[PDB]
């Protein structure tokens, strides 16, 4: 299963 | 397209099992992160299992609705498309940087459009096209004035109804602008592309101009690139912080994603908040983050 791309803020 | 009957439903799922069990290969290492086909393929079988679920009975009505005659045209039309890309690539699919290898990814990230648009069309299995919400304003005025409560039309009406508000310059322009809004790559424009393009560069009332200001000129947009391909196109770039692209988020629909190198040797991707690409590329000018594209040296100036 895929694993969210890690964004910053 | 034609009517759509359980039988072709049937073809399709064969035809995506197919796809899942090629990109099962090791030798292609697919990283599972979004736009990851081997979720993608399964869910959009999952979703399509719901909205046939949703139509017991009365599925001649399903199979006479336009606009998931286009949609599972499509579906096998993609489909097909992938499993030849394997068998013409073939050990060519496994050399990253490859363009067989790039044509999987491109593809990767149209099945992802293609399943949230099928959500946003079909939520919870059942028909809403003719009710669907268009974010701004403007766009939703424009759009039913011109199609009504239609949820799709053919890219040259949809063109020609455009132009009448919004001059399209030439042939060439309009190709691209094609390309940009065409997210499932199916000559056809739905309402819910139409949203995402105009969410994506509005305002509406210059809703040309921001296009051609942030894409067609702009060396920092990206089209069709994923989370993992910026990354990778940032890394020559790791030692000239400020360098920054952007493109489309592929799970939040209708926002931008924004990769910079910061300073301190990072490689980062944020998605703006209340306000526009234009403000958010300006503001990150100024703060010295988003100081050349693509790692240029010149950075276009949009205050104005
Ligand atoms: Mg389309």
């Amino acid at each position: 299963r895929a694993v969210e791309n890690q964004y910053s803020f | 397209p034609g009517t759509v009957d359980k039988k072709m439903v049937e073809k399709c799922w064969k035809l995506m099992d197919k796809v899942v069990r090629l990109c099962q290969n090791p030798k292609l290492a697919l990283k599972n992160s979004p736009p990851y086909i081997l979720d993608l393929l399964p869910d959009t079988y999952q979703h399509l299992r719901t909205i046939l679920s949703r139509y017991e009975g009365k599925m001649e009505t399903l199979g006479e609705n336009e606009y998931f005659r286009v949609f599972m045209e499509n579906l096998m039309k993609k489909t097909k498309q992938t499993i030849s890309l394997f068998k013409e690539g073939k050990e060519r699919m496994y050399e990253e940087n490859s363009q067989p290898r790039r044509n999987l990814t491109k593809l990767s990230l149209i099945f992802s459009h293609m399943l949230a648009e099928l959500k946003g069309i079909f939520p919870s299995g059942l028909f809403q096209g003719d009710t669907f919400r268009i974010t701004k304003a403007d766009a939703a005025e424009f759009w039913r004035k011109a199609f009504g409560e239609k949820t799709i039309v053919p890219w040259k009406s949809f063109r020609q109804a455009l132009h009448e508000v919004h001059p399209i310059s030439s042939g060439l322009e309009a190709m691209a602008l094609k390309s940009t809004i065409d997210l499932t790559c199916n000559d056809y424009i739905s309402v819910f592309e139409f949203d995402i393009f105009t969410r994506l560069f509005q305002p509406w009332s210059s809703l040309l101009r921001n296009w051609n200001s942030l894409a067609v000129t702009h060396p920092g947009y990206m089209a069709f690139l994923t989370y993992d391909e910026v990354k990778a196109r940032l890394q020559k770039f790791i030692h000239k912080p400020g360098s920054y692209i952007f493109r489309l988020s592929c799970t939040r629909l209708g926002q931008w994603a924004i990769g910079y190198v910061t300073a301190d040797g990072n490689i980062l991707q944020t998605i703006p908040h209340n306000k526009p690409l234009f403000q958010a590329l300006i503001d990150g000018f100024r703060e010295g983050f988003y100081l050349f594209p693509d790692g240029r040296n010149q950075n276009p100036d949009l205050t104005g």
